[PDB]
């Protein structure tokens, strides 16, 4: 019967490459299981291919949405099981596919209830994790090695350590070179991520927009997509600079940006109240992801935005008014604000204290001077040596 | 040596403490091999780790006064495990509620925003029954408004630090310059003229010499209240020339 | 070249032809209703 393709499977087993191929169909190997087939490999018998029953095993639980034994099967199995494939090189890249489901599980069964003994537990996972993470990365199987690392990554944002994850990833080299794009999106995508916890917004970006690239498309690989651009409209957003609406109409995601969308709508006008209200009115849908404290930070962004708005709309204002559109208690508050915008090269003003309004700087003219020259030579020479570089990079022919 | 240190706190002279602490040091280094990171997760083994919290915990508030800020984050780092691993009995003492905050707000004050708010993401899942922020709205609120850029409620909360006060009072004086010379930069760009009652008002000066004081540090030219704070041609074309014919 | 992403579910729920501007979405629909009070509201001062 149909355990004829998990003997066919077994006709992949010859030598090395065929296991990629081998798994591309295993991908969807499992749409049919039975337990009594599970007999089958009960006459089926071979360790090399053991594992690989274990992970029929595992697919076939998590799959039967059966966890339990799935987890306590990962314990008391996989550790006798995982002493026999480290001898293995071919292993490895077959167990990445099983150390993926391995803390998946495990992650969702936290979702069950809350036990320390699921924090020693995990303890002990991230323990091993780092071991055979360093022994792989001296057996140099490049697979299983980002997997492993991207599981970790994982459970440090599980957890609520960036920094340790980030000093982690000071000390990491990443198996670069032969990947799967997937993983390599998932990488791209915590890595993004946690640079931009920290702050630092514009390497975020970059990331990010490689976890979309990178990002296969089908129609499962939606889910991922619309989490990173569910966070990509924030670091976009933090950065300062509006996404446009298309964005926010792509696929099916477009049901699930909306609070982004709502958002958006309360930065650009720099309207503080508005905001905050829809923080408090979506706040709980933002919490199931941690995009929450990130946009918490826009507070800054908003009213950044209401001056230079009321900046570029009058030439001189009375602090009093601004005070008016941008509902604040004080003046004395105002100028702090104010003080602080021209600062970051938002203004371009200055502020008359005595009558207390802020006037914004003028073009004055100047054409007729040589001023002109003294510019255009500098926007020239900055074209020049972009055209140096461009061939300079240019020479491979 | 396990009773000194209760003579060290209990005697209440934090450089007693201070200096009382290295020769503990070393049993809590044999210690250290046998006590901390609580690995065995044992129920008899209450009494080493009840202990050595505290042990830890006055590591820190005596490390406060005496400088030793980076190693007491340390001895805050060796004390996440306790507060951090679930439990009601492990994680209760109130040196957290007030340690803790301390901890942000030496990352404050070190201008280390990215340690900062890193550490408000992890505190975050731990604490996640989180009321408001009961005492850590300090350090939290302290940030965000100058974040934001509003200084004056900022300012109102290092009035606001004396009610539960401590020690930070020194962090304070950290702050409050390190607030000023933000104004004062930022001011330097604001605008050119000011009367000094002026900048009194803005630096939150009780007084009128601490102006020019500060001014003089800042170079700022005075006048009598009153403060202000301020290739040819042929050439470029043969340039543009020699670029073209590289 | 396919893995099943099983780690990011996609979202669970609780339950215009021409490209838009922004201001488009404005779509404040005050200023018709208040203009009237406006203009009158003028002209029976003056």
């Amino acid at each position: 019967x149909x355990x004829x393709x998990x003997x066919x499977x077994x006709x992949x087993x010859x030598x090395x490459x065929x296991x990629x191929x081998x798994x591309x169909x295993x991908x969807x190997x499992x749409x049919x299981x039975x337990x009594x087939x599970x007999x089958x490999x009960x006459x089926x018998x071979t360790a090399e291919i053991n594992c690989f029953m274990h992970l029929l095993v595992q697919l076939f639980l998590w799959d039967s949405k059966e966890l339990e034994q799935l987890v306590e099967f990962n314990r008391k199995v996989v550790i006798p099981n995982l002493l026999c494939y480290y001898n293995l090189r071919s292993l490895n890249l077959i167990n990445a596919k099983l150390w993926f489901y391995i803390y998946l599980s495990h992650e969702t069964l936290a979702r069950s209830s809350e036990e320390i003994n699921s924090d020693n537990q995990n303890i002990i996972l991230r323990s091993t994790m780092m071991k055979f993470l360093k022994i792989a990365s001296l057996k140099h199987d490049n697979e299983t090695k980002a997997m492993l690392i991207n599981l970790i990554l994982r459970d440090f944002l599980n957890n609520g350590e960036v920094d340790s994850a980030s000093d982690f990833i000071s000390k990491l080299e990443y198996p670069h070179t032969d990947v799967s794009s997937s993983l390599e999106a998932r990488y791209f995508f915590y890595l993004s991520k946690i640079n931009a916890i920290q702050l630092d917004y514009s390497t975020a970006n970059e990331y990010i927009i490689a976890a979309i690239r990178k990002a296969p498309h089908n129609s499962k690989s939606l889910g991922f997509l619309q989490q990173s651009n569910k966070l990509h409209c924030c670091i976009q957003l933090l950065m300062g600079d509006i996404p446009e609406l298309s964005f926010f109409h792509q696929s099916n995601m477009q049901k699930s940006l909306l609070p982004y969308y709502h958002l958006t709508k309360a930065v650009k006008l720099g309207d503080l109240k508005k905001f905050t209200s829809t923080i408090t009115k979506y706040k709980q849908l933002l919490l199931k992801d941690d995009t929450y404290q990130l946009c918490v930070r826009l507070r800054s962004n908003v009213i950044k935005t209401g001056i230079r708005i009321i900046s570029l709309t009058y030439k001189k204002i009375s602090l009093r008014d601004i005070c008016l559109k941008l509902n604040l208690d004080s003046e004395q508050t105002v100028e702090y604000m104010v003080s602080r915008a021209i600062r970051d090269g938002v203004i371009e003003a200055k502020i008359n204290h005595e009558d207390g309004f802020i006037e914004t700087t003028e073009l004055l003219n100047i054409y007729d001077s040589e001023d002109p020259q003294q510019v255009f030579d500098e926007r020239i020479k900055f074209a020049n040596q972009l055209h140096d570089e461009y061939l300079v990079s240019m020479r491979y022919p | 040596l396990t009773k000194s240190l209760s003579i060290a706190f209990e005697n209440g002279d934090y450089a007693a403490c201070e200096k009382l602490l290295p020769p503990i040091k070393i049993e809590l280094i044999k210690n250290n091999l046998l006590i901390p990171d609580l690995s065995i997760q044992n129920d008899i083994y209450l009494n080493d780790l009840m202990i050595t919290k505290r042990i830890l915990e006055v590591g820190a508030l005596a490390s406060i006064q005496t400088f030793n800020f980076d190693s007491f984050e340390n001895y805050f780092n060796q004390l996440k495990p306790y507060y951090f691993s679930n439990n009601h009995k492990l994680s209760e003492s109130d040196k957290k509620s007030k340690l803790i905050s301390l901890y942000l707000l030496n990352l404050l004050s070190q201008n280390n925003t990215t340690k900062f708010h890193s550490e408000l993401q992890y505190l975050d899942k731990h604490i996640k029954n989180l009321e408001d922020d009961s005492l850590l709205s300090y350090p939290i609120k302290l940030d965000r408004w100058l974040m934001e850029g509003s200084y004056q409620k900022a300012w109102d909360l290092l009035q606001s630090g004396s009610q539960n006060i401590s020690e930070f009072d020194s962090f304070t004086d950290i702050l409050k310059s390190a607030i000023r010379d933000e104004i004062a930069k930022n001011t330097e760009l604001s605008y050119d003229f000011l009367p000094l009652s002026n900048i009194k008002a803005l630096l939150f000066f009780n007084n009128e010499k601490e102006t020019e004081k500060f001014a003089l540090e800042r170079n700022w030219p005075i006048v009598n209240s009153k403060v202000y704070f301020n290739t040819n041609i042929i050439e470029k074309a043969m340039d543009y020339a020699i670029s073209i014919e590289n | 070249e396919d893995d099943e992403f099983e780690d990011f579910p996609i979202d669970t729920w609780a339950n215009n032809i021409w490209e838009e501007n922004w201001d488009d979405v404005e779509v404040d629909d005050d200023f018709t209703n208040e203009l009237k009070a406006e203009l009158d509201r003028y002209k029976r001062e003056n």
